[PDB]
């Protein structure tokens, strides 16, 4: 009930926050259902381990940001258009910026 | 046309070696009570120091950064015969770890350097015997583990090496080493290996004939996309060598690359041992500095010839 | 023309565009002159000017492109990249 009444005023932080905190192994499985991502490099086409940043075949940093150009290790943002990305931070602030993939493919991923 | 300033930097003890990061952000200074020291600047523009330890048994001689693809990797070679290699962890504090060390030499490791990105996380340690070293690390993320690809015997004292930065399709890697023997004999000092694919194994491919006073510091310069080599060599004098690839007959392919050699510069303003040379960013001005207590910068001309632009002395006085 | 294209081309000055054209002879004087200045960011920018689809097949054009690329990122600038 609590949990529904915070989604219904659109509270998310809290609650997660209840759900993570919670004493009900129900309620604190809630959050884990299906949350988990399958990245694979463009390149080799082969998917990747869940603890590394580097293709096995390819021998290539395969999470380098589009914009500063170096490995990203956290954080990463993903066009579903362009398959382009990068850091949070670094794409958000490119493109309040602009409107065009900063990798230079021509695709304008947020149109207009 | 250069001006100097000095930075308010305080160290305790003498300063061996000093050297930038990629982005000319970050410092690393070996000191000599075998401490290291790094240095961060601010937006401000202002240093600080943010880590110190002692490493070795024996004096530093050489501490040098890797690229930043591979992480924050540091690099130090010491009398006690060994070379460590560091790296960075932070939980933020910053806690230096040292990940491997390096004592495959018999006698104290003289000069150590990393091989350019395109060839992966390569690196080279020249020793006092005469023995050049290359080791690789297969795995980018497991730093703890590294092989001994190859191994070069010069004959001579080696005292310095320099890879060639050029990542160009067609140059294969090169390393060049040289030596401060003062032996009485006149023999040369400075000698080329160029990797052949077909062997994959390094093999001599030019030795400086007209140098034979003991050499100690050796720079490639950047390659920047031109067509030859540019080499600066620290002598008694300043000398700067070009080397030209000649065209390759398609009849076959066989061994090393012939070379044509020419002296384009050579300056005795110092009167003395100039002791080190380095290149900027594009490969276009030469620092020298000597027993002189001066350093100096050259450049060249409208007529493509090499002058002197500028002269200061270790003091930070302008001459 | 063919002398005065010939001196200019050893030369590398740039004027001597006006006679070669953006080929391989362009390509030539471009590399004369940048050996002489080291300049790759006017070359760069020069040879991306509606150039032939073979003249950009060379591997020199892409060499000077990926320093100049590599310049900028030594500075971050990296917008501008
Ligand atoms: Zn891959
Ligand atoms: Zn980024
Ligand atoms: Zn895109
Ligand atoms: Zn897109």
């Amino acid at each position: 009930s609590y949990i529904d009444l915070l989604q219904r005023f659109r509270l998310w932080n809290v609650s997660n926050e209840v759900v993570k905190l919670s004493t009900s192994r129900a309620v604190s499985c809630l959050n884990q259902a299906s949350t988990t991502l399958h990245v694979n490099c463009s390149h080799c086409k082969r998917p990747m381990s869940s603890r590394g940043w580097v293709c096995d075949r390819c021998h290539r940093c395969a999470s380098m940001c589009a914009v500063c150009h170096h490995v990203v290790k956290g954080l990463f943002v993903w066009c579903q258009g362009c398959s382009h990305g990068g850091h949070l931070q670094h794409i958000m602030k490119w493109l309040e910026g602009s409107s065009h993939c900063p990798a230079g493919c021509g695709h304008l991923c947020e149109y207009s | 046309m250069f001006v100097a300033r000095s930075i308010a930097a305080d160290h305790k003890d003498l300063i061996h070696d000093v050297s930038f990061d990629f982005h000319g952000r970050r410092m690393a200074t070996c000191s000599s009570d075998q401490s290291v020291k790094v240095w961060d600047k601010s937006e401000s523009g202002d240093w600080h120091c943010t880590a110190s330890w002692k490493t070795h048994s024996g004096s530093v001689w050489r501490v040098t950064w890797a690229h930043p693809e591979f992480g924050q990797v540091l690099a130090s070679c010491s009398f006690d015969r060994t070379a460590a290699v560091w790296e960075e962890i932070v939980g933020g504090q910053s806690h230096w770890v040292k990940r491997t060390t390096l004592v495959d030499s018999r006698t104290s490791v003289t000069d150590v350097k990393f091989a350019p990105k395109h060839m992966g996380l390569m690196l080279a340690t020249c020793s006092a015997d005469g023995i050049v070293r290359i080791y690789e690390a297969p795995d980018v993320m497991n730093l703890s583990q590294w092989s001994l690809q190859h191994e070069i015997s010069c004959k001579l004292s080696c005292s310095c090496i320099s890879w060639n930065p050029s990542s160009s399709r067609a140059h294969s890697p090169m390393i060049a080493v040289g030596s401060d023997d003062s032996s009485p004999n006149a023999m040369a000092k400075v000698q080329i290996f160029e990797y052949n694919e077909n062997t994959r194994k390094y093999a001599k491919a030019e030795t400086l004939m007209t140098v034979t006073d003991p050499v100690h510091d050796i720079a490639f310069a950047p390659n920047l996309g031109r067509s030859f080599h540019i080499l600066a060599i620290a002598t008694k004098d300043v000398r700067i060598f070009t080397l030209k690839p000649v065209r390759k007959e398609l009849t076959s392919s066989g061994g090393p690359t012939k070379f044509e050699i020419h002296i384009v510069a050579q300056f005795d303003n110092h009167n003395s041992q100039v002791w080190r040379v380095s290149w900027n960013i594009t490969g276009t001005v030469l620092a020298s500095s000597g027993d002189d207590g001066c350093v100096r910068l050259w450049k060249a001309n409208y007529m493509d010839n090499w002058k002197c632009t500028g002269i200061l002395k270790g003091n930070g006085s302008p001459v | 023309i063919e002398k005065l294209t010939n001196e200019m081309k050893e030369a590398g000055n740039l004027e001597g565009i006006l006679l070669t054209g953006l080929t391989k002879d362009g390509v030539d004087l471009m590399e004369s002159y940048v050996d002489r200045t080291g300049d790759v960011q006017t070359a760069s920018y020069c040879m991306l000017q509606g150039s032939p689809l073979d003249v950009l097949k060379d591997e020199r054009v892409q060499y000077w492109i990926e320093n100049y690329r590599n310049l900028l990122d030594a500075w971050r600038f990296w917008h501008k990249r």
